[PDB]
RNA sequence: UAAUUGCGAUAACGAACGAGACCUUAACCUACUAAAUAGUGGUGCUAGCAUUUGCUGGUUAUCCACUUCUUAGAGGGACUAUCGGUUUCAAGCCGAUGGAAGUUUGAGGCAAUAACAGGUCUGUGAUGCCCUUAGACGUUCUGGGCCGCACGCGCGCUACACUGACGGAGCCAGCGAGUCUAACCUUGGCCGAGAGGUCUUGGUAAUCUUGUGAAACUCCGUCGUGCUGGGGAUAGAGCAUUGUAAUUAUUGCUCUUCAACGAGGAAUUCCUAGUAAGCGCAAGUCAUCAGCUUGCGUUGAUUACGUCCCUGCCCUUUGUACACACC
């Protein structure tokens, strides 16, 4: 199917990919890898920790990220 | 220079007060508080398990704050909802009182309101200041 | 004492939103909080609307006490964005001027949403033989 | 490929026996000296301008 | 003693239809007809000041199948 | 579709005849002078028919009307 | 920020009261895969049992395991109330308990049992195939199964 | 009484599923 | 931008990008401009607004429609089908989440994009229906600059909702890709789709 | 505006058609402060058919 | 033209009914009369925050003023006005300006002449005739039945999910109703997860329930394309409210069982603006029970501003052997 636990390896994928696309959403990390959305959603506070990903809008129904700095 | 809960945030400051709240150890959060709906409409359980009672309790310090004097029944009102029927049409259904008015009764004991004329509670001077104070707080978020 | 303090409302559907304008310091509040709080959310600027076309600069001396009563979400909105502005030009016309007044008329109408003009949509009455005030039942014939 | 502009002359009457289309003429936008009529499928106005495709043809009344 | 009942007599009896009712009541029940019964009647109402008159008597007249005939004279409105 | 019946025109057609030089194009005033020299039961017919002797008028003064 | 690795801690399919819990799904939701828990109850063992909810099945302990399977043999004990109980106050028994697993079609059969031994109205409808409540069956249940 | 009842065959749900619908149930005109 | 206060907050945010000058949610009107003649004066972005939604009224007169902004229309033609009418507030998230979206896909200007897919999106000869004598034909009509507007929004607010349909992706995403196909003629966008169909049918019966 | 919302047809027959009547009823008080007998009076040099009157003492 | 509505044409002239007028209701009023059962401004008394005078509350009346929002009385208001374009340049239609309002201003009440073997003798102490009248087809009482289930049609409800579901929080209507020889609308306190309970309480009502703090909705999250937590039919087990009486489950509550349904074939309904659709609410029924009607407000659009292609109707013409009138 997909990923719900993080697989270390593809936790490597994660931060070596993810400045890759300049569009990384809610769903981005969901195709482009195979999380489990619930992952991916907390993917994002991750790579927002000291964030590898910069943010611009923030919501309950959306997130929109761009890509480094 | 001079900050009331009528300036903040009602997202923001019952997030906080929320906080405030449990960590001030003594709130008196009864024995179930793990097994209730908050009402007879909602399907599952509130599910920050943890502190809801907190926020719940926190909403209704804003709520008789913004206000006169509310009573148990209308709390179990505004926060009871719409409310799946099976197959049939949905109707608005109240909700718990042994939850809300127990919130009122240990907001008491802390101090943040009391027993009105009139009916129900009002909000308490030596809880009017504790709003106003950790209101500011909030206010003051800018770092 | 008794202060120079213009009175307007305006509405929107059911919506009534009662003004009041004095002679102030600069507060704008709708209910009983600032109108930078009024989180309807998207509406945001549909209220800050008032405060742009005309400069801020104007609402430095003015003292706002707005209120919304009835309608929805929605409609306390317009009815409110209305009434701001509906005493705006409301105190220049009796403490002010009538010259520069007429800047503020032509600020608004010249981009008006309801602005200072009620849009008069009420409801339509629902008549018998259907749900709707024009939507019918549905008829079966054979 | 040739694209035609042309901005509405007169609208005639109504064709199409259902009644959704409707007779019009245009100015062909870089030529002036032009006058044709065809036929249109949506609400058209005088003025406005269309976009012709095989820039001939010129029809009559429709069914 | 705490409840009077009075009695008047009438605003001339062109005026009300209520009394030209039972009326045509007694006419009938006096073994009449339909149009000189009827045709009475009007005449009284139209020589009553009235603006105009309609008596209509539905059921059977003639027997058999039910019928009705109107007879009416004079000005009447209808609608608004 | 604005058609002023007959009740109306019957009696633009009236008040023409009758009072011409007590009138004029305005709307208003003309409206005024019929509950002068006229009875009208409605106020809203009042008005109908004032706008229409009203509407004649202006074409009175642009060249005479059949009549 | 539960951004979790670990590298055999975590397994899919663990049997729990002869059933087949799938491992990705959610605790509360992975254990609903029994029957006679639902939500409800599934929410509320796991509670009592000191286990974290934002786990995965696949995830907790085997002593977690342990206090979760206990829990759910008596409820009545882990201060879960008679209510939350679907058999309560038993027809031939009188206490109140909450069955699990196989033993669901189990009771139940008994039951219509009983009133098929006892052979009345509501146990005769069960038995017939028909409705047993008061519903209309002119109209309805059709196209059966 | 019951004990005729729910021990009574030709009388179930199967001998009535069994049973081919009457052709005049989809028939009027009077 | 010489920023006053008083004695209610106002944040510098609001103050600036505002009174300087009416931005759309926070994106500029000016210095866009519809790149097609004929459908100007139809796909309207001219006058300058903050928020998709006004209560305006735009069914009295005929053709009122268009004086409206394309930005609001294109929102409105988002709540559709039952389950969403009258959410206007939902689309206008909705909404301005999408030109967020698109603005970050290719830098540019995504009031813009908008734009470049309600233009090129928009039939200009279709298909009538003649009596034909029975088994009747067809006839290749051209269609209204006001229907190269109407049925462009049709077809894409039916391009990124029937995609997003069972599927993992948010409206405002897929009315992002939805928009940005059809902002350059890409084909992999459902409106394009099947407009270059349907002038295909029209050169067909002529 | 007291409402009442009733079908035409006595029996069911034909086209569901509902018909509804009101009744109105206007309520005002005056109040006013006066002697002996400018209270007993009003009530008598006031009086009209169809018209509800009654005057109240004061005070619970 | 919406109209036998008018301009006109005129062996007709001039009129009556119908349509129009009219009445209701929804829209405008800083103009008139007023208001502790409606509101606001100031002022006492009093609470919090800053102490920058100030921002925010409380006091059903401390004192006084006012009528902007509120209520409804009296009138004002619109006439499709103003200009333009068209047309016999007539009735009018179109457009732009103003205006609260310019599609009969929106929506209704009413509404002729003639007709039906339409429907109702089961609304009537309306009624002819026949029936029937103590082994009653009168009546009352107990139980059952109107709901009975291989199935064919009609109106409806909920759904298939991510523009969603669940959990928190946000929080906004209008139309309405409510107890005399009684027991109705019910806040408040307390008790109970609940549904409820118990003790008091206001109201014959712009006064009390009630700000009906309704729902969709909004935000922050949880879940993540999985018949999944979408969906909630079926069924077991328990607790409660109505009623003399709940079994063939009245209804409500709690847990458990978790089916069909992955957008619906031929065919078909309804609809032009605060309309469609979605949403919930009061009122009818009512001891109890709405998935039903009658109305109300909330959120609020895509498309049309046309035609006779279709299906109905109406007018004129033409055929007729029909007149119990193409059953
Ligand atoms: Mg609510
Ligand atoms: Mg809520
Ligand atoms: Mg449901
Ligand atoms: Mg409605
Ligand atoms: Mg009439
Ligand atoms: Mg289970
Ligand atoms: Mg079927
Ligand atoms: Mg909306
Ligand atoms: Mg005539
Ligand atoms: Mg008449
Ligand atoms: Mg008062
Ligand atoms: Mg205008
Ligand atoms: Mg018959
Ligand atoms: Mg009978
Ligand atoms: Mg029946
Ligand atoms: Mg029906
Ligand atoms: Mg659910
Ligand atoms: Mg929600
Ligand atoms: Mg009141
Ligand atoms: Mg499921
Ligand atoms: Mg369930
Ligand atoms: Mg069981
Ligand atoms: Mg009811
Ligand atoms: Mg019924
Ligand atoms: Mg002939």
């Amino acid at each position: 199917q997909h990923a719900v636990i993080l697989d270390q390896e593809k936790y490597d994928r994660i931060l070596k990919e993810v400045p890759t696309y300049r569009y990384v959403s809610v769903s981005v990390l969901v195709d482009r890898l195979k999380i489990g959305g619930s992952l991916a959603r907390i993917a994002l506070r991750h790579l927002e920790k000291e964030g590898i990903i910069k943010p611009i809008s923030k919501h309950s129904k959306q997130a929109i990220y761009t890509r480094a700095t | 220079p001079g900050v009331s809960v009528r300036d903040v945030a009602a997202q923001d400051f019952i997030n906080a007060y929320a906080s405030f709240l449990q960590r001030q150890g003594k709130l008196e959060v009864p024995g179930y508080v793990d097994i209730v709906k908050t009402s007879s409409g909602n399907e599952m359980p509130p599910q920050d398990a943890e502190g809801w009672f907190y926020k719940r309790a926190a909403s209704v310090a804003r709520h008789i704050y913004m206000r006169k004097q509310v009573g148990v029944g209308k709390l179990n009102k505004l926060y009871g909802g719409a409310k799946s029927r099976g197959v049939r049409p949905y109707k608005h259904i109240d909700a718990s009182g042994s939850i809300n008015r127990k919130v009122l009764q240990a907001l008491e004991k802390i101090g943040i309101v009391e027993i009105s004329p009139k009916g129900g509670r009002r909000i308490s001077e030596n809880g009017q200041r504790d709003l106003d104070r950790i209101a500011a707080q909030t206010l003051e978020e800018d770092e | 004492s008794a202060v120079p303090s213009v009175q307007t409302f305006g509405k929107k559907k059911s919506a009534t939103a009662v003004a009041h304008v004095k002679a102030g310091k600069g507060l704008i509040k709708v209910n009983g909080s600032p109108i930078t709080l009024v989180e309807p959310e998207i509406l945001r600027f549909k209220v800050y609307e008032p405060l742009l076309l005309v400069g801020l600069d104007k609402f430095s001396n003015i003292d706002i006490r707005v209120r919304v009563t009835g309608g929805g979400h929605v409609s306390q909105v317009y009815a409110i964005r209305q009434a701001i502005a509906k005493g705006l030009v409301a105190y220049h016309q009796k403490y002010v001027d009538e010259q520069s007044k007429n800047e503020l008329k032509k600020a608004f109408t010249s981009y008006d949403r309801t602005l200072l003009i009620a849009d008069s949509r009420r409801p339509e009455p629902k008549k018998f033989g259907g749900k709707g005030a024009r939507s019918r039942f549905q008829k079966s014939y054979r | 490929t040739p694209v035609t502009l042309a901005k509405v002359i007169k609208v005639l009457g109504r064709t199409g026996s259902r009644g959704g289309v409707t007779q019009v003429r245009v100015e062909f936008l870089e030529d002036t000296s032009r006058t044709i009529v065809r036929n249109v499928k949506g609400p058209v106005r005088e003025n406005d301008i269309l976009v012709l495709m095989e820039s001939e043809r010129e029809a009559r009344r429709l069914r | 003693g705490t409840i009077v009942l009075y009695a008047e007599r009438v605003q001339d009896r062109g005026l009300s239809a209520v009394a030209q009712a039972e009326s045509m009541k007694f006419k009938l029940l006096n073994g009449l007809a339909i149009r000189r019964a009827a045709y009475g009647v009007v005449r009284y109402v139209m020589e009553s000041g009235a603006k105009g008159c309609e008596v209509v008597v539905s059921g059977k007249l003639r027997a058999a199948r039910a019928k009705a005939m109107k007879f009416a004279d004079g000005f009447l409105i209808h609608s608004g | 579709g604005r058609v002023r019946t007959k009740t109306v025109k019957r009696a633009s057609k009236a008040l023409i005849e009758r009072y011409y030089p007590k009138l004029t194009l305005d709307f208003q005033t003309n409206k005024r002078l019929c509950d002068e020299i006229a009875t009208i039961q409605s106020k809203r017919l009042r008005n109908k028919i004032a706008g229409y002797t009203t509407h004649l008028m202006k074409r009175i003064q642009k060249g005479p009307v059949r009549g | 920020s539960l951004v979790v690795q670990e590298q055999g801690s975590f397994q899919h399919i663990l049997r729990l009261l002869n059933t087949n819990v799938d491992g990705n799904i959610k605790i509360v939701y992975a254990l609903t895969t029994i029957k006679g828990v639902g939500r409800r109850y599934s929410n509320l063992v796991c509670k009592k049992a000191d286990v974290d909810l934002h786990k995965r099945a696949g995830e907790l302990t085997q002593e977690e395991l342990e206090r979760i399977v206990q829990i759910m043999q008596n409820p009545t004990h882990y201060k879960i109330p008679a209510w939350f109980l679907n058999r309560q106050n038993d027809i031939t028994d009188g206490k109140d308990y909450h069955t699990l697993a196989n033993n669901v079609e189990s009771k139940l059969r008994d039951d219509l049992e009983r009133l098929k031994k006892i052979r009345a109205h509501r146990g005769i409808r069960h038995f017939w195939g028909l409705r047993v409540r008061g519903q209309h069956t002119k109209t309805t249940g059709r196209r059966r199964a | 009484g019951n004990e005729g009842a729910i021990r009574d065959k030709t009388a179930g749900r199967r001998n009535n599923r069994s049973k081919d619908v009457t052709d005049s149930a989809t028939t009027k005109k009077s | 931008f010489t920023p006053v206060v008083l004695a209610t907050p106002i944040p510098e945010e609001v103050q600036q990008a505002q009174t300087e000058i009416k931005l759309f949610n926070k994106w500029s009107f000016e210095e866009v401009e519809v790149k097609d003649a004929s459908l100007v004066d139809y796909v309207q972005v001219r006058q300058p607004i903050f928020v998709a939604h006004t209560a305006g009224r735009y069914a009295n007169k005929r053709f009122r429609k268009a004086q409206c902004p394309i930005i609001e229309r294109l929102t409105n033609s988002l709540m559709m089908n039952g389950r969403n009418n009258g959410k206007k507030l939902k689309a206008v998230r909705i909404i301005k989440h999408t030109l967020d979206i698109i603005n970050v896909l290719t830098d540019q200007n995504p009031i813009q994009v908008v734009v470049d897919a309600i233009t090129n999106t928009g039939p200009r000869e279709d298909t009538t229906r003649v009596g034909g004598g029975g088994a009747a034909r067809r006839q290749a009509v051209d269609v209204s600059p006001l229907r190269r507007v109407n049925q462009a929004i049709a077809l894409l607010t039916i391009g990124a909702r029937e995609a997003a349909f069972r599927n993992i992706k948010t409206i405002a995403e897929t009315l992002a890709e939805e928009l940005i196909n059809a902002a350059k003629g890409s084909s992999t966008s459902y409106a394009i789709k099947k407009k270059d169909e349907l002038e295909r049918v029209a050169k067909s019966n002529r | 505006v007291l409402k009442i919302s009733t079908r035409k047809t006595p029996n069911g027959e034909g086209s569901k058609t509902w018909e509804t009547y009101e009744m109105r009823i206007h309520k005002r008080y005056i109040d006013l402060e006066a002697p002996v007998q400018i209270v007993k009076r009003i009530t008598q040099i006031t009086i009209e058919p169809g018209v509800d009157v009654e005057v109240v003492v004061a005070s619970n």
